[PDB]
RNA sequence: UCCUCCUAAAGAGUAACGGAGGAGCACGAAGGUUGGCUAAUCCUGGUCGGACAUCAGGAGGUUAGUGCAAUGGCAUAAGCC
RNA sequence: CCAGGGCUACACACGUGCUACAAUGGCGCAUACAAAGAGAAGCGACCUCGCGAGAGCAAGCGGACCUCAUAAAGUGCGUCGUAGUCCGGAUUGGAGUCUGCAACUCGACUCCAUGAAGUCGGAAUCGCUAGUAAUCGUGGAUCAGAAUGCCACGGUGAAUAC
């Protein structure tokens, strides 16, 4: 939790004078990291979706939810009670031990790292983000891998703005475009 | 290795193995391994790390994959908003460098579907 | 957590070319060897390189060269 | 890609540019040269090259400087 | 032959070759109990991803759901696990 | 008479070619053996510069003597190891050289980058009887420049004909 205590001692003295918040309770925390991976392939092959749930759990570091067809769609063939997505709720400890890692080891090894955008939030302070790309964390070797399967990451925090919400990443140094 | 951002081939000597980088053929290559020291005839997998590192910062010398690729697409879309007769080839799709289209040109023109 | 359902998430050496050796919690395995991280990545100058997209009218000066 | 000692221009627009300079923006110039190449000191003037049958203008930007006049006019049309 | 609504005139019942629809089952869980949970449809953000899968949040407040027609009921849920 | 443009267009169809799809090959290095022909408002050594196309300086030659002009397949050695792959080279971007008043339409060539279709080809159909087919390079005319065409020249060199 080594950008815990970053948070607990530099974040929250930087951020209460940034916005002048009269307690330390206003100001925002990032409560979960949730780790999207909807699959969409399931239907032709039902080894293909725990293919992609192995290596979320070896991006994360717990075993993943898959999770179920909501509706139905036809436009997709889909019905209900399929398995369709893949999903990792991180919070606590290794909600910020994936904080870490992700900003300064994953990050970096995007193929074209221009800077993630600014205008991905979704206007209440949570921030969501795309990867495209699996490779970048290593904990996926490059041998054994035979599909690309990107994921999507959303960060949820308890900002009231979004506004807010982007003073928060930034003291993380969550770089950007 | 991860060479300029990408690079995973193996089993291959290195001058071939440095051209799987967008911007670097064989004697780009070559020019690479003879500054970092490094002979044409080693496997990737034989390399040892204090020379993975030397060819990391000598690649970086010469345009390569990221900024490459926006650099070239650029200069199309540089040609294609100018209106000039290049960039008016570039918009229609057929070949730009003044050559015949009466029968040929299947490259810039795809498969002869109807 | 669940026990028995989890990977194995052990502390590993993460080591970059730019020298920041970093202490994490990960499945890798043991001792991750990097090539880039944070304090190494050009997000502070390699960035900005197609930003510069040149002159046109230089490059005249450099072929007129009068 | 041709002549690099001295980039060309046609004696019969350079004449007719420096005198068109020094006047200002004026009507389209005319001319017939789409061999000669686009000096910087054209910029802003509407010059109005021939392509075969009309003298179609062309607004001279900053970036067709290294580029020659006959390439802003297409003499052949298609459907 | 049976079920639901209207005709049916605010109890019940009530006809016509009057107006609309269904049934001749299913279920070893879709039954019993205990514990838990709360929908539809939009909106914004988000890899492939698209009106429309899977995520995050907000609005909304049952417009959802009920093994099966329609009415009556259902949040203490009779709905979901 | 003149300038500019067209003869080079491009949904497509055909003809004749060229280069391929590779290991009887590719690439790297070393190295051997030709014939024929051209050359003066022309051919252009050597030397120097340039990665290169080339540039500068410039002898010699109207020629069995000078130049174009290092023939290439071959052969040795190394590597690649059957992959759309060190195959293939299209296309495109950038940077150039030369010719010419001028290279945008619309030249050739070089350099760097790119690296597509193609894994032997349906029905059909062509050429060839021996120094031939096949394959490898060289020269010439036309020509300021611009051929994979044409016309010539030699190298290696078959199979089969009841």
């Amino acid at each position: 939790a080594k950008l815990h205590d970053y948070y607990k001692d530099e974040v929250v003295k930087k951020l209460m004078t940034e916005f002048n918040y009269n307690s330390v309770m206003q100001v925002p925390r990032v409560e979960k990291i949730t780790l999207n991976m909807g699959v969409g392939e399931a239907i032709a092959d039902k080894k293909l979706l725990d293919n992609a749930a192995a290596d979320l759990a070896a991006i994360s570091g717990q075993k993943p939810l898959i999770t179920k067809a909501r509706k139905s769609v036809a436009g997709f063939k889909i019905r209900q009670g399929y398995p369709i997505g893949c999903k990792v709720t991180l919070r606590g400890e290794r909600m910020w031990e994936f904080f870490e890692r992700l900003i300064t080891i994953a990050v970096p090894r995007i193929r074209d790292f221009r800077g993630l955008s600014a205008k991905s939030f979704d206007g209440r302070g949570n921030y969501s983000m795309g990867v495209r790309e699996q490779i970048i964390f290593p904990e996926i070797d490059y041998d054994k891998v035979d599909r690309v399967r990107g994921l999507d990451i959303t960060i949820t925090t308890t900002a009231k703005s979004d506004e807010e919400g982007r003073a928060l990443l930034a003291a993380f140094d969550f770089p950007f475009r | 290795a991860r060479i300029a951002g990408i690079n995973i081939p193996d089993h291959k000597h290195a001058v071939i193995a440095l051209t799987s980088i967008y911007g670097v053929g064989k004697t780009r290559s070559k020019a690479i391994l003879a500054a970092a020291g490094i002979a044409e005839d080693v496997k990737i997998s034989e390399l040892s790390e204090g020379q993975i590192d030397t060819l990391r910062d000598e690649v970086a010398k010469f345009v390569v994959e990221g900024d490459l690729r926006r650099e070239i697409s650029m200069s199309i879309k540089r040609l294609m908003d100018l209106g000039c007769y290049r960039g008016l080839r570039h918009r229609r799709g057929l070949p730009v460098r003044g050559q015949r289209t009466k029968t040929n040109a299947r490259t810039r023109k795809g498969p002869r579907k109807p | 957590m669940k026990k028995d359902i989890h990977p194995k998430y052990e502390e590993i050496t993460a080591s970059c070319s730019c020298g920041n050796v970093m202490k994490i919690r990960s499945t890798v395995g043991h001792d991750l060897n990097l090539d880039v991280c944070s304090k190494c990545h050009p997000f502070f100058t390699g960035k900005q390189r197609d930003v510069a997209t040149g002159g046109r009218v230089d490059r005249f000066n450099k072929r007129f060269n009068i | 890609r041709s002549l690099k000692k001295g980039p060309f221009i046609d004696l019969h627009l350079l004449k007719k540019v420096e005198k068109a300079v020094e006047s200002g923006d004026k009507k389209p110039l005319r001319t017939w040269s789409r061999r000669s190449t686009i000096f910087p000191n054209m910029i802003g003037l509407t010059i109005a090259v021939h392509n075969g049958r009309q003298h179609v203008p062309v607004f001279v930007t900053d970036e067709m400087v290294g580029h020659k006049l006959g390439e802003f006019a297409p003499t052949r049309t298609y459907r």
